[PDB]
């Protein structure tokens, strides 16, 4: 939804320092700088009238952008880094194993007949979690992202399969 | 005679053997990895052999082992340039290989394409020594692509990385940018010249080869990754450590330089063609190492400071110094191959970290690879009785004392500072420093086959041209006595290159906002180039190849006037003489004037 | 030369009489057989051609169109076998009886001895691909597809037929053999330009050339799977074939008029690779890439050097090849997903790892690597140029600047990347499409080991 | 990289809290949910949010970086994001 | 599921057939801006900013986040023009006229300045290869058939 | 050697006498050493087997031979019985004239490389040779394009004789 | 004060530099819902198929085949020749073409100016 002045400045404090420490690297340096915005950050939690808040906040992302650092520190697992997307080479999806050779079937067997049960579970449970959902779901389909859980009894949590099911993040 | 030729030819063959056991799929998967180390490890021992041959006997040949057809007067033949060009390079290059592919399977060794990746260094290298060893224009052409478009499948190991698979994009657009030039050089040479084969195109001396030589200058500013198609070594990278460390570090770049040095004979016979390369060349050294003196990596400054060596074997030959490039190559390969080396062991050890702002004290817990960083950066700093020294300073010294251009010879002096700059400036940031890395303590290299890998190229780093110095002929004409302050500016431009890192390496131990400046993202950036290039130009052309090529032209256009409008006008008139009204009266009206017309008009009858 | 005619003749009571479950297996099994029956054709004297009979003979030139296009056969047959195999049994017959007849046709019309009887079995051919394009079709358009088939082909067919009838009233015979011994110059004429454009603008339709090329992206996006490899793959080749054959006679005023012919072969040969590079439509691609390597075909004819004959030849059969596995893959991700958007279906070696192998090798070989003919015969084109022109290769060099672009490019978004989590219709691939890809990939690189008997009659 | 574990990775981060000053050692809890359960609100939690991806290595998106915010319902999105279960 | 109105038709003059079209690209009433209707061929086709593939948020769980895309939501005409792997419209840290600046002000300074070195290069006060033999003419190439005039020297 | 000097002249074979006043023994030398024993004789043994079993089968191949035809000059105009012996005995001879640049080529490849550095001076009269061969080449084929015919080929040789047949009458002023 | 950002085609300004994003005012509030809710229709029609297992087939998006017909079909049955679009296929069509014309014409009799009183090299150029 529209981002409010606690969900912004959170997101600002993240990057602000994440260009600090890339900027100092050392910590000790960018440990002193980190916790003395933190008292420039409080310096004036005590803001009048909105509109104050909000241009004060305009001067922050202003100084922020040309204080961002051009090359930032980013971890590789997340985006925008080198192990960002790396193993998706790697990432393949379930329905491969149902069309296994039947030899190869029985060279496996079980973790097929795990998936079985694993399907079974899926197909048992599907028809309930989804009639159950759109009851509960208001008129006009769903107003947010959100999903319902299993809040009754002998149900499975609705639309739980694909991310129950998805693959490991280091699939190898 | 009965040795020399034999055995190399062995070499090409008994390494491809490899890759059809692969295809076969004659390998039990984790032997491939060792099986390929093994086999490339006695075509490094058996090339010695014809190498010895060269320092003793001296003598070079050509190999014609097969006839492809006869275009009338050009009989395409299957000719090999077998000179010391081609057998000193062969034993360096692939014992590099073979130094780093062990260094790979430690590093590459969770991936289960193990052997998929191997195979795909071992054809590599059956492109890579091709060239040189090519006579035929042509088959240099083969081995050309056949690097560039296995450069893009080996950086393409990951094809989750989509960053990956644009790397390769722009990789093969400046390497195919680079080779119309060799298509220009080919269709000159087969019109002018009409011949392909190396020996035949110098020995017709064509002592006006501007066209051709604009193709090969040309084809090594991709290949050798000179200014304008820089860029794709910044994105080559991306493909993994080890065979960057292969491929993108004096491996595979050098042979577009190489080239150059091949077509020495008609090289530098107009001494203007000279001039544009001392030019090329001194633009990518100013270039590249300004974008090496702030990267927050352990790959782009590797690579700048080779675009920027690159950027000296051919202001060799632009000073008509054919060798002094041919040895520097050979040097570059030594310590380059290392700093690669020893970078990815960072990587592996410190779990998949690149930016030198991520990790500190890499000396005491990270020995040995200080050490070998060490070293290969005082082997690329100039210094005597190393790689420097008869590569480096040799050059610095050559370059310095011979026609040239001011500032061909400034930005020597200027890179080469620089070389030593920025070589320190990641020393500190590795070592020199808190250790910046998360508690979970996991560095090492006990990996003996990583410590081994080290060693095996440990004795090249430091010993290198020494122990081939006196052993190959002296093809330099020496200067003996010149004046001394330029001679050993080399040795200068290394101490100011040093400190001047350090006190800026002093300025991150100062504890003190730094503010942001124009200069450290120039640098970082790649002076906003890639930018630009990346973005601008391919966005114009392609926009046009939405509106003016589809949507206007081909959609519309020629659809409009041809079919569209000629059906029309069947469809038009049509009603006007299908459609009609019926009753009796008009029709034999019509009749009437038919009379007439036939009668009077245009009077049949007269 | 009736050794391979009348048994393609026989083969339609052969498939027509077939049981109900063999036919395909009848009809591939002969089909092969014949196909190294025509691999005889490979005998060719030094210049002098193999003159078999008063009506029928071939040269270094016809030969290896007719290892093409009879050896092409079976191809279509067993990558019809999956789109075709829900239909009944009587049209499974009549379909591969389209099929043999027009394989019929090509074999005789490469194989004419006199140029009226090119020009008959020449436009006999599109009467079984309209009702192959038209009736087995998929999509709606199919329709104004066979439309615009033939009313392009024809616009320019019937001026060869005027030209050709006053050929023979002037000079008293159209044979090749005779025409070529009694070769005079065409003058510059206004009445003889008109007859040098009435024998070239017929080929040229079908060549295509830019701006008269709008069929093959209506008809080779919308034919059936068989129907579409056949079309590219020889079909375009019957105006270049003719093109060789019919320009020793329209001398010297080729030389002179051929600037607008060069010109809008050049810039189109550019604008068709950039506009291959932005279509939604992966089968446009294989389409608009045809041209691209077909203007460049255009180019060698016209400055007529012995160089561009060399390559017209070679990048012929290698086009007429490359433009086959690339229909053969861009089906099989069809019908596995019912759309031909590269954008729906990306990184498919996460999933087919043996097709992307095939993909690729299909892609660098369109991008003229050698030592495959591709190049060999591409590149005596850019030589040829440069005799005629030094400033030629910008132009053209500008097209090694969009093929790669592209050629790589549906690789990085059909067969390589990550895969949408959601199409659980993509499945183990069948030996069938492999198989296919074999025989279609593996000649390119076994010829490419000996080139002179694809390079053509200049050697 | 070895086999993690939650129960490795947690004690890992039960130490940063500890290792927060402003969390006091007796103050630690897996529980210990920072604007009521112990007073540092959100903008004295994002910056212990980088804090633990900076010693982590992984960078929890934003969305969810502001908000699991209690000990356990943070480790257990390394739970999620290593997906081990060990 | 899909026969007629899904594709677009004409450009949407009124605002019913705006609001039509709006629902036909499953946006909202007040965002939908057709792109402007002068031979253009785009008709129903909205205005869609220039948001590359690569801009759009790598953290938000897209169905295809090859390009990051979701199911159902409408798509730029020139969506394959901005892509990951193509041209990105994303932020820059500083003013792309300031690279336009540095771009054409450092390119331009060295072929300026290395001009002006080509009148200008760099040497030792070191005279010329004097060599026997007429200068190599006998045996660098020049024929010596016709009359090889011996450039001889002295060792001043 | 198959080949003969007369169609293929190669430099003659001057090897030096290495006095070798070090200490050390030299590896290469060695190299050989083993080298021929190890490798050489027994695939030299194969070859030995080679060559009996050739010899106790050895069918003769002769030459193919064709009688020279009455050329074009003397053909009939339009004539189409003895236009076809001229036209083929001129493509032969194009094919001819192909392979004896490639001779000269193949002759003046070996003469750089076999002759080294030395090749500017000892290809001297082989680069010579050369030029004579293509611009007689050239006058005897240039500009005849892919349909080439013995007709036109006269018609390039009178188009040049004429005019230097008229130059030889201006020059005689 | 310091270098100020720019936006551009490409280099597009940020949301965080824009003041415009940061107008918090009721009819953007509001207005979110409503994208908020098309989109988790969205994601509820593509889950539920794509979850079911009974959905063996493929999902098809109808913004895809709207966006495909869109960018080949729609462009003719839409187009209007306009005096803009014939200058456009002016400068695109017959212009560049007149451009190869008369460089290729130019250097073409330039080379023809060469040959005949005998100004060219033909040393080795024996394979025309
Ligand atoms: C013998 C033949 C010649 C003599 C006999 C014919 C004489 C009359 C010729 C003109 C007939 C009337 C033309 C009608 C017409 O143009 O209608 C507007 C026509 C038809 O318009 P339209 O109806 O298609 O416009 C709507 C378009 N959609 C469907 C996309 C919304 O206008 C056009 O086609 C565009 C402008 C003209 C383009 C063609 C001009 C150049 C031709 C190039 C090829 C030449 C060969
Ligand atoms: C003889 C001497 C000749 C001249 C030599 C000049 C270069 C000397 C060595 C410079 C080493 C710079 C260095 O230490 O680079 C890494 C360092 C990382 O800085 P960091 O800790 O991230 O903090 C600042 C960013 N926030 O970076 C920094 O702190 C910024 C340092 C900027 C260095 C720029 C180098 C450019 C030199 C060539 C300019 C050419 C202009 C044309
Ligand atoms: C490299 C460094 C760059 C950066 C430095 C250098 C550049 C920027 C300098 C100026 C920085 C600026 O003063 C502060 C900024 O960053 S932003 C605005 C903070 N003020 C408000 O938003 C007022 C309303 N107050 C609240 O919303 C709550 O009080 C809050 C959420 C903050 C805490 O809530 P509590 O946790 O429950």
């Amino acid at each position: 939804a529209y981002l409010t002045h606690q969900q912004k400045v959170l997101r600002l404090y993240k990057r602000a320092l994440r260009h600090l420490e890339s900027w100092c690297v050392h910590r000790d340096k960018y440990r002193y700088f980190a916790c003395l915005m933190r008292a420039r950050f409080d310096e004036h939690k005590n803001e009048k009238d909105m509109v104050k808040a909000t241009q004060l906040l305009r001067q922050a992302e202003e100084e922020f952008w040309y204080g961002q650092h051009p090359q930032p520190y980013i971890f590789p697992e997340s985006p925008g880094g080198t192990s960002y997307e790396r193993y998706e080479c790697y990432k393949v999806p379930e329905w491969c194993l149902d069309d296994w050779h039947p030899s190869e079937k029985a060279m496996y067997p079980d973790y097929f007949a795990k998936r079985e049960q694993w399907k079974r579970l899926r197909r048992e449970s599907w028809e309930r979690e989804v009639k159950q959902l759109q009851e509960e779901t208001p008129p006009g389909g769903p107003r947010t992202e959100a999903l319902p859980p299993a809040r009754k009894e002998g149900d499975l949590p609705p639309l739980w399969w694909h991310i129950v099911t998805r693959p490991r993040e280091r699939p190898m | 005679m009965n040795p020399f030729a034999s055995l190399t030819l062995t070499t090409l063959i008994i390494l491809t053997i490899p890759i059809m056991m692969s295809n076969s799929n004659i390998y039990k998967t984790n032997l491939y990895p060792n099986y390929v180390k093994t086999t490339v490890s006695y075509a490094f021992t058996l090339s010695l052999v014809p190498l010895l041959m060269f320092m003793h006997t001296g003598q070079e040949m050509i190999i014609s082992n097969w006839h492809w057809m006869t275009l009338q007067t050009v009989e395409l033949s299957l000719s090999f340039k077998m000179d010391y060009f081609s057998v000193m390079f062969i034993p360096v290059a692939l014992f590099v290989t073979w130094s780093i592919m062990e260094f790979s399977m430690w590093y590459m060794h969770s991936d289960p394409f193990i052997n998929r990746f191997f195979k795909y260094l071992v054809l590599f290298l059956i492109t890579m020594m091709i060239l040189v060893t090519a006579n035929n224009l042509f088959q240099l052409f083969i081995g050309w692509e056949g690097v560039g478009i296995m450069s893009f499948l080996l950086i393409g190991w990951w094809h989750g990385r989509t960053d990956a698979n644009t790397a390769a994009l722009q990789a093969i657009l400046y390497n195919r940018i680079g080779d119309i030039g060799f298509v220009l050089s080919m269709a000159w040479f087969l019109t002018h010249s009409n011949a392909w084969d190396l020996q035949q195109i110098f020995m017709l001396n064509n002592e006006c080869p501007n066209m051709p030589l604009i193709g090969l200058l040309l084809a090594a500013a991709g290949k050798s990754a000179q200014f304008g198609l820089h860029p794709w070594l910044p994105s080559a990278m991306e493909g993994p450590t080890p065979v960057s460390a292969l491929l993108h570090s004096s491996t595979m770049v050098v042979a577009g330089v190489f080239l150059l040095i091949r077509f020495y004979p008609l090289m530098e016979t107009n001494k203007l063609v000279q001039t544009m390369t001392l030019c090329l060349g001194a633009i990518t050294t100013l270039f590249t190492a300004l974008c090496a003196i702030t990267q927050n990596d352990i790959k782009k400054i590797v690579a700048f400071s080779t675009s920027s060596q690159l950027g000296l074997m051919m202001v060799t030959i632009g000073i008509n110094q054919p060798h002094l490039a041919f040895l520097h190559i050979c040097m570059h390969a030594f310590f380059k191959a290392m700093l690669f080396m020893c970078s990815g062991s960072i990587i592996h050890s410190l779990n998949d970290e690149q930016d030198i702002r991520k990790m500190g004290g890499l000396y005491k817990a990270m020995p040995f690879t200080t050490t070998a960083l060490i070293i290969g950066s005082l082997a690329l700093t100039g210094m005597p009785y190393l790689t420097g020294f008869y590569s480096k300073d040799l050059i610095i010294e050559a370059v310095n004392m011979s026609y040239t251009n001011a500032w061909a010879l400034l930005m020597t002096l200027i890179a080469t500072s620089l070389t030593a700059a920025y070589s320190t400036r990641i020393i500190f940031f590795a070592f020199l420093g808190k250790p910046r890395f998360p508690p979970l303590v996991l560095i090492n290299e006990n990996n003996p086959l990583l410590i081994n890998s080290i060693k095996r190229l440990l004795i090249g780093s430091i010993f290198a041209g020494f122990i081939i110095s006196n052993n190959i002929p002296p093809m330099t004409v020496p200067n003996t006595t010149m004046p001394l302050y330029m001679k050993m500016t080399a040795l200068i431009v290394t101490i100011m290159g040093f400190m001047l890192a350090l006190e800026l390496n002093n300025t991150t131990y100062y504890l003190k906002f730094k503010y942001p400046s124009q200069t450290y993202k120039f640098s970082n950036m790649l002076g906003y180039y890639p930018s630009i290039m990346h973005r601008l130009p391919t966005y114009h052309n392609l926009s046009m190849s939405q509106k003016s090529a589809s949507s206007l032209l081909d959609l519309i256009w020629l659809e409009t006037i041809l079919p569209k409008t000629t059906s029309f006008i069947q469809m038009k008139m049509s009603i006007m003489v299908s459609n009609q009204k019926g009753l009796i009266k008009l029709y034999f009206l019509s009749f009437l004037i038919t009379i007439m017309i036939s009668m009077t008009l245009f009077n049949y009858h007269e | 030369m009736l050794k391979i005619i009348i048994p393609t003749t026989m083969l339609l009571p052969m498939t027509w009489m077939s049981k109900h479950n063999m036919i395909w297996i009848n009809a591939t099994v002969h089909s092969l057989l014949i196909s190294l029956i025509s691999l005889s054709l490979l005998n060719q004297l030094g210049e002098n051609s193999l003159n078999f009979s008063l009506t029928f003979f071939s040269d270094s030139l016809s030969a290896p169109l007719l290892v093409l296009t009879t050896w092409l056969l079976p191809l279509m047959l067993m990558a019809s076998q999956s789109h075709l195999s829900k239909e009944t049994t009587t049209r499974k017959k009549l379909y591969i009886t389209m099929l043999i007849l027009l394989q019929l046709f090509l074999i005789m019309t490469f194989t004419a001895t006199e140029l009226i009887l090119f020009y008959i079995l020449f436009e006999a051919t599109l009467v079984p691909t309209l009702i192959i394009i038209t009736r087995w079709g998929n999509q709606t358009e199919r329709l104004n597809a066979g439309l615009y088939f033939l009313f392009y082909t024809l616009a320019g067919s019937l001026p060869l037929l005027v030209a050709l009838v006053y050929i023979q009233n002037t000079t008293g015979s159209l044979n090749f053999l005779i025409i070529h011994y009694w070769s005079h110059p065409l003058s510059n004429s206004w009445s003889n330009i008109f007859m040098w454009l009435a024998c070239i603008m017929a080929f040229m339709v079908k060549m295509p050339l830019y701006g008269l090329h709008l069929w093959l992206p209506k008809a080779h996006v919308e034919a059936p799977i068989a129907g579409s490899m056949v079309l590219a793959a020889v079909l375009l080749k019957l105006g270049g074939y003719g093109m060789m054959r019919i320009t020793t006679i329209l001398n010297p005023l080729t030389n002179y008029m051929a600037y607008p012919f060069l010109m809008l072969s050049m810039w189109g040969m550019i604008m068709t690779s950039s506009i291959c590079l932005r279509q939604t439509d992966l089968k446009s691609l294989i389409a608009y890439s045809s041209v691209s390597h077909m203007a460049l075909v255009i180019v060698a004819i016209m400055i007529q050097t012995p160089w561009s004959f060399m390559g017209a030849t070679a990048l012929m059969i290698a086009h007429g090849l490359t433009s086959s596995m690339l229909f053969c893959l861009a089906n099989t991700n069809y019908e596995r997903v019912h759309s031909r958007t590269m954008i729906l279906a990306r990184g498919l070696q996460t999933l087919l790892p043996l097709m992307a192998t095939w993909w690729l090798m299909a892609s660098l070989t369109n991008l003229a690597l050698p030592p495959s003919i591709n190049l060999i015969g591409e590149l005596f084109i850019i030589t040829a140029s440069f005799s005629w022109s030094n400033i030629t290769i910008i132009l053209m060099g500008m097209n090694m600047m969009i093929t790669a672009l592209y050629s790589l490019y549906m690789l990085i978004t059909t067969q390589r990347g990550k895969y949408t989590h959601h199409i659980n219709n993509i499945k183990a691939s069948f030996t069938r499409e492999n198989a296919l890809m074999a025989l279609h990939i593996l000649p390119l690189l076994l010829l490419t080991l000996n080139p002179k008997m694809i390079l053509g009659p200049l050697y | 990289a070895p086999p993690l574990t939650l129960e490795a990775i947690k004690d890992r981060v039960l130490y940063v809290l500890k290792l927060y000053d402003k969390i006091d050692p007796e103050k630690l809890s897996v529980n210990s949910h920072f604007m009521k359960d112990l007073g540092l609100d959100s903008l004295d939690q994002v910056e212990i949010i980088m804090a633990m991806e900076d010693e982590f290595g992984f960078e929890i998106p934003d969305i969810d970086a502001e908000k699991l915010m209690c000990p356990q319902e943070i480790v257990d999105y390394i739970a999620d994001k290593k997906d081990v279960y060990e | 599921h899909v026969t007629k109105d899904m594709f677009p038709g004409p450009y949407p003059k009124t605002p019913e057939e705006r609001a039509a079209a709006a629902k036909k690209y499953n946006m909202r009433v007040e965002d939908y801006e057709p792109y402007p209707d002068d031979g253009m061929g785009y008709g129903d086709y909205p205005k869609l900013p220039d948001r590359s593939q690569q801009e759009r948020d790598p953290w938000y769980d897209w169905d295809h986040p090859d390009l990051r895309l979701n199911w159902g939501e409408p798509i730029h005409w020139d969506l394959d023009m901005y892509i990951r792997n193509r041209v990105d419209t994303s932020p820059t840290p500083v003013s792309w006229n300031t690279m336009c600046k540095h771009l054409s002000g450092f390119v331009a300074f060295m072929l300026f300045m290395f001009w002006v070195g080509e009148i200008y290069p760099s040497y030792q006060p070191v005279g010329p290869k004097q060599y026997p033999y007429n200068d190599l003419y006998l045996e660098r190439g020049g024929d010596p058939t016709k009359e090889p005039e011996p450039v001889v020297h002295y060792e001043i | 050697d198959s080949w003969d000097k007369d169609v293929y002249p190669e430099p003659p074979r001057r090897t030096p006498a290495p006095a070798p006043q070090t200490s050390l023994p030299n590896p290469v030398t060695y190299l050989t050493k083993i080298f021929d024993l190890l490798v050489d004789r027994p695939v030299t043994l194969a070859r030995e087997f080679i060559e009996q079993q050739h010899a106790k089968n050895r069918y003769y191949y002769y030459h193919r031979e064709f009688r020279r035809v009455p050329d074009i000059t003397e053909c009939e105009e339009k004539d189409i019985l003895c236009m076809f012996e001229a036209e083929m005995q001129w493509r032969r001879d194009y094919k001819v004239d192909q392979e004896i640049v490639n001779i000269i080529q193949e002759r003046l490849k070996a003469c750089q490389q076999r002759e080294g550095e030395s090749y500017r001076q000892n290809c001297a009269k082989e680069l010579e040779q050369f030029t004579q061969v293509s611009k007689a080449f050239q006058d005897r084929y240039s500009d005849l394009g892919a349909h080439y015919s013995a007709r036109k080929c006269l018609a390039k040789q009178k188009q040049r004789m004429l005019a230097e047949r008229k130059a030889a009458k201006e020059a005689a002023a | 004060s310091f270098p100020k950002y720019k936006p551009s085609r490409l280099a597009t300004l940020p949301a965080t530099l824009d003041p415009a994003e940061y107008d918090i005012s009721p009819e953007t509030r509001k207005a979110q819902a409503e994208r908020l809710a098309i989109r988790s229709r969205l994601k509820r029609e593509y889950l539920l198929q794509y979850n079911d297992p009974n959905r063996l087939g493929v999902i098809e998006d109808p913004a895809l085949i709207r966006w495909t017909y869109a960018r080949s079909a729609n462009i003719y049955p839409n187009f209007r020749p306009t005096p803009k679009t014939s200058l456009l296929g002016a400068l695109f069509g017959i212009g560049p073409l007149f451009f190869w014309y008369y460089v290729f014409k130019t250097d073409r009799d330039k080379k023809e100016k060469l040959i005949q009183e005998g100004k060219l090299d033909q040393t080795f150029n024996i394979s025309y």
